[PDB]
């Protein structure tokens, strides 16, 4: 129960700081409190009885007396049988560990209470208890507004403005411009090559330049309306010149 | 040869001008150096119609639009405050953080924790007034984009690796009693007003 | 925790695909693949032999799960099966070793194309190979685009997000008649197209693109220009003056 | 106390190499945030306290 | 024919954009267009045309397929270090050792811009070495997303030329409408996420490039949609377990 | 009981810190009291380690960083202002424009008004360093995007129905001149070496 | 659903669930009431209506 003990005095100080929150006249339960250099957070249920087993370990003698006995015990061949490795070594070192684990709590305490102390100072109780009101009223009203319509939801609202910052003032001559080098010259290069197709390979350009058979097709079909006769392939080419060869009379 | 402000002054003015606030968790030198000097840092900004408002419980220093008697209000309209004011829907998410940087502050130790929540957190509470858009990464980018545009603000941080964002401390002095008063004031009037 | 999990995963992956290419159908039948066919998909079984070998294991394993002999039987029958696994996995690469471990290897694939009226079908190729290179092509091409635009269209909604797909040499064994219809079905399904054509096939796309981009390597380094077709008409006009 | 960084790597681990398991529903896209998500669900739980 | 042009980029996201700098044969800061009613990447053979798709598809994918035109079947041969270390292992003729074109320290970025109807989304992605190592774990990572027009690949390098790693997390700090994801695995599910589609959607679009090696339906379904998933290697896990 | 700065003053303050500069043309008032007062803007600016350059002939007033002695620390930081560094298409557009708005002070008397330009005569110089682009089109385009650059850092404003913008005065203070002097001559010989 | 988010030692929660389970009790003490019966009746809650169509002409005759 070490670990309980630890939570008893978190939750005493949850309900200590709640009274001083809660509470209307908190001049008075705060100095009552503050000037005293008692405990202030004297859970007496779990928390008494560690101070009483605080008490009990502390004494001497005693502590040294199991260490030595232990090891005698844990030294028998027939206590191998009884434990294992794990529970032999903890056995063993059992009085160490319990002090520390006292030592461990105490810290806690120490630092709990030292917190709730500082609580207690900078009267912040007040605000937070005006502060957790206001919010709560604010919410629950804020319930009544239509939050579907881009118009109330982007109303303008009469909060102050706190932390305005003054920064990136123009100061005209913060502006630096660029100096000649390796980087500014591949700059230019990439720049100027940019839309510069004349190295391009050839037969990029050949195979852009093609056969547009979409356009072919209503030539033939305009000229084929205009005769309005049954036209053989030669005759066709004869008329319509085609500027591909095969490629034209593959369409017809 | 001529009147110069202390060099630490100078240094520190700037850097509460360039990010608008000073942390002591992050730049506790120059915090100290604008605390330690309050009235000069005042007289600095005074040109600027700016103030500086100081949180020593939390150790943060703002700066914040200052009006000397009746600047028309409209504190958003003055020429070096940039960003534009909170909408409805922005003011509704800085109320659910809010709700939950007063839910860490209440558990808050002796040192710099930095309220951190995770952005799975919020989907269900903003759900709940913004509707189901019809699925999950509809909602994600929905939160995404309000977080986005309150990080311009100051009142949060991205996403980190977690998918858990930090709480800023100048939502404690944006939606503050004194300021929520006022918005409650006003969203009231705007449901009277529409009914 | 093994075995009957690894085989109920199969089994469940194979339900997922039949899922899923049922209701890819649906997204087919809003588009002609003729002028008024449409087109329509069909999974059917495989009946590889070394699946039968399978079923008659799993039935062993689920019987001898009921013999009262202190998992004597039940180690026995569950030895064969896997055994049956480490075989396929050592031969991972055999028709009978994938269909067993592999989930779109249990079923079979087969187009059928429709008449948009008349339900029946007017040609079923239930796998029947038997197509001419163009033809494979022009059913593929299609299979795919229908296929992307499933995928890039959130769920329950008919317009994909993500409009833009890109085809590298898409088309080399069918005729620039059969070409353009492929693109007109991209179109029809929303799908925004950047094609990768080779040196060939340039007026194949000039007559379904706007614009173009020239990649041109001059040494050890690679040029881009964007430009539209009538620029680029420009450009030759200028080559043949140069 | 172990810190939250080593918890969510050792739990990340455990959860890709039951990735196979279909009762755990443990996704191959991204274990690590799987195992972050899954150690909030138990400290919102109050089975641990993250300080 | 023009009336349906017009419905691409209404009720989706068409890329408008290419930025590369220093990707592969693309040495410098080079930019494409394309258009919203389809567009062709031309050139002669092996000038850049396979390296502006692997551009493209290594901003989508997790595991991106290199080279799937023509290596399809086979593993690819080119991966994402050699791109950035711009190797020209078949281009030849004096090859001193592959042609490492950039062996030093060097920064490659690669944008992609996608709008509809007014709305940007440009994703990106910062790869860099610090020295001449050409291990995997030695290449650093910072992948952007943004829906910012002002954030811009030419900025994105600015910021990483002035000062490094470091500049760029102050950068996003102040910086609206970015995001920067060291870890790939965040990025994509952002980009999920905007998308509304799984892992499969793109890692399909990423096997529509290989689409050049097709045969019977059966291999066009097995092989290019409904992406692996088979339990091969689950098998031996369960094999040798059994042994136990 | 203070001792607030003069409205005036505060607001043209502010107004030439929003936008680094104050011109008679545009805002004859802001920039007339600071004429009458410039000890006090020095004043003010001074403890943000700024300050205010006064030219009269061309009636625009604009922020210097003045910065504390920096030994040749040409890499200077401040903290409000960020330093950019141009294109080498926006540093040639830019030098082109320096050298055309002097050569017009020289060819009107010092402290000319409104030394304009017309676009078609621009899109022949950037041609001939640039490059071709491909097309009249892109060539348009280009030069039109570059402009749209220059505007936003302040050097030019948006073409006029004539297709013609003017070079605002700033030009003639941009800090190291020299230097666009020298890219135009090592662009210049980078051509006479290709022809 | 609002209520169950705040911090409040379960207040807000407990008024809350207070006003739905009066809500529950009123409908349940008028169990005949076509409000009521909306509120607590599965098949109250949905309308019913019929419509005769064209068995080739989808459209509602
Ligand atoms: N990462 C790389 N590995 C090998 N070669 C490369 C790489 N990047 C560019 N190259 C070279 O640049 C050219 C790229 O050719 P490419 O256009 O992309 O292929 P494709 O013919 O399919 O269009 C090739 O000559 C290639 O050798």
């Amino acid at each position: 129960d070490f670990r309980r003990v630890e939570d008893s005095w978190r939750e005493a100080d949850r309900a200590l700081r709640q009274s001083i929150i809660g509470e209307q006249y908190h001049r008075g339960d705060i100095v009552e409190r503050l000037l005293n250099d008692q405990d202030a957070l004297l859970n007496t249920p779990e928390g008494r009885v560690f101070d009483s087993f605080q008490q009990q370990l502390r004494q001497s003698s005693e502590l040294k007396a199991m260490s030595e006995r232990l090891r005698v015990i844990l030294s028998h061949p027939s206590a191998s049988d009884a434990l294992n490795r794990l529970q032999r070594h903890d056995l063993r070192w059992l009085v160490k560990r319990l002090v520390d684990e006292s030592q461990t709590v105490l810290q806690a305490r120490a630092r709990s209470e030292r917190d709730v102390r500082g609580f207690m100072k900078t009267g912040l109780a007040a605000e937070h208890h005006r502060v957790g009101h206001l919010l709560n009223e604010f919410l629950n009203l804020a319930l009544k507004l239509d939050w579907q319509r881009q118009m109330i939801r982007k109303q303008e609202v009469p909060l102050p403005a706190v932390g305005v910052a003054v920064t990136g003032i123009p100061a005209i001559e913060r502006l630096r411009f660029k100096e000649v080098d390796d980087e500014a010259e591949q700059t230019l290069d990439l720049s100027n090559h940019a839309a510069d197709l004349t190295q391009i390979g050839d037969d990029f350009w050949d195979a852009f330049n093609g056969l547009d058979r979409e356009v072919l097709i209503q030539q033939t079909l305009q000229l084929l309306a205009k005769e309005n006769r049954p036209v053989g392939l030669a005759e066709l080419a004869e008329l319509l010149p085609p500027a591909h060869d095969l490629e034209t009379f593959a369409v017809w | 040869s001529e009147t110069r402000t202390l060099q630490k002054i100078r240094e520190a003015t700037q850097e509460l001008l360039k990010y608008g606030l000073l942390e002591e968790a992050s730049k506790p030198n120059l915090y100290r150096i604008v605390l330690s000097h309050p009235e000069e840092v005042t007289r600095i900004l005074e040109p600027l119609d700016l103030d500086i408002g100081i949180d020593e419980i939390r150790g943060l220093l703002y700066v914040k639009v200052r009006l000397d008697e009746t600047p028309a209000q409209d504190e958003w309209a003055h020429p070096l405050v940039r960003r534009q004011r909170l909408n409805l829907e922005q003011s509704l998410l800085v109320a659910i953080l809010r709700q939950h940087f007063v839910a860490w502050e209440q558990e808050s130790g002796t040192g710099a924790s930095q309220a951190q929540i995770a952005i799975d957190d919020l989907l269900p509470q903003l759900q709940i007034y913004l509707g189901d858009p019809g699925s999950e990464s509809k909602e994600r980018t929905r939160l995404l984009t309000l977080l986005d545009q309150l990080k311009g603000h100051g009142l949060v941080t991205s996403p980190d690796a977690h998918e858990r964002i930090v709480i800023r401390p100048i939502i404690a002095h944006l939606a503050d009693p004194i300021n929520l008063q006022a918005l409650l004031a006003w969203l009231r009037e705007q449901i009277a007003q529409q009914t | 925790d093994g075995v009957t999990q690894l085989l109920s995963h199969i089994e469940h992956e194979v339900l997922v695909i039949e899922e899923r290419l049922n209701e890819l159908n649906e997204t087919m039948f809003r588009v002609d693949f003729q002028p008024d066919r449409y087109l329509r998909l069909d999974t059917k079984k495989v009946v590889h032999e070394s699946l039968r070998t399978l079923e008659k294991a799993q039935r062993q394993l689920n019987a001898a799960r009921f013999v009262d002999d202190n998992g004597e039987s039940h180690y026995k029958a569950l030895q064969v099966l896997v055994a049956q696994l480490r075989d396929a996995c050592e031969r991972n690469r055999t028709l009978g070793a994938k269909a067993l471990l592999d989930p779109r290897f249990r079923l079979e694939f087969a187009v059928s194309v429709m008449d948009r009226q008349s339900g029946n079908v007017i040609e079923s190729r239930t796998g029947s190979q038997g197509g001419s290179g163009g033809e494979k092509e022009i059913i593929a091409s299609y299979v795919l685009t229908a296929s992307l635009s499933y995928a890039l269209c959130p769920a329950g909604s008919r317009y994909p997000l993500f409009g833009t797909i890109i085809l590298d040499e898409a088309f080399s064994r069918s005729s620039h008649a059969v070409a353009g219809r492929i693109i007109a079905a991209l179109r029809e399904f929303g799908l925004h197209a950047v094609f990768i054509t080779p040196n060939k096939e340039m007026r194949l796309l000039r007559d379904h693109t706007r614009s173009a981009i020239v990649v041109h390597r001059r040494g050890q380094n690679s040029n881009m220009a964007s430009l539209s077709w009538e620029e680029l008409e420009r450009h030759y006009q200028r080559r043949g003056n140069a | 106390g172990i810190p939250l960084e080593e918890a969510i790597q050792s739990l990340s681990s455990i959860l890709i190499e039951h990735v196979s398991q279909e009762q755990y529903d443990i996704n191959q896209d991204n274990p690590f945030l799987q195992a972050s998500r899954e150690l909030r669900e138990w400290i919102k739980r109050r089975l641990i306290v993250e300080r | 024919m023009n009336q349906v042009s017009g419905l691409a980029g209404k009720e989706s996201f068409i890329l408008t954009r290419i930025e590369l700098f220093n990707w592969g044969g693309f040495h410098g800061l080079h930019q494409a267009a394309i258009h919203q009613d389809g567009t062709a990447v031309i050139g002669p053979t092996g000038s850049g045309k396979t390296t502006l798709v692997d551009a493209l598809m290594t901003l989508l994918c997790a595991n991106p397929r290199y080279n799937l035109a023509s290596t399809g079947g086979h593993e690819s041969d080119r991966d994402l270090i050699s791109y950035v270390r711009g190797v020209s292992g078949p281009g030849d003729g004096g090859e001193g050792q592959s042609h490492i074109a950039r062996p030093g320290k060097t920064v490659t970025g690669i944008a992609a811009t996608l709008e509809r109807e007014g709305k940007q989304v440009r994703l990106g992605a910062l790869l860099w070495f610090d020295s001449t190592s050409s291990s995997v774990t030695d290449m650093k990572r910072l992948w952007l997303f943004s829906d910012n027009p002002g954030q811009t690949l030419e900025h994105w390098l600015n910021v990483y030329h002035e000062g490094g790693t470091r500049l760029l997390r102050q950068m996003e700090k102040e910086a609206i409408g970015l995001w920067t994801y060291p870890n790939k695995k965040q990025y994509l599910a952002r980009l999920r996420d905007f998308f509304e589609v799984g892992e499969n959607a793109f890692t399909l679009l990423n096997r529509a490039a290989g689409l050049k090696q097709l045969n019977s339906i059966d291999e066009i379904f097995r092989e290019l949609v409904l992406d692996d998933h088979s339990a091969f290697d689950r098998a031996a896990e369960v094999a040798n377990s059994f042994d136990g």
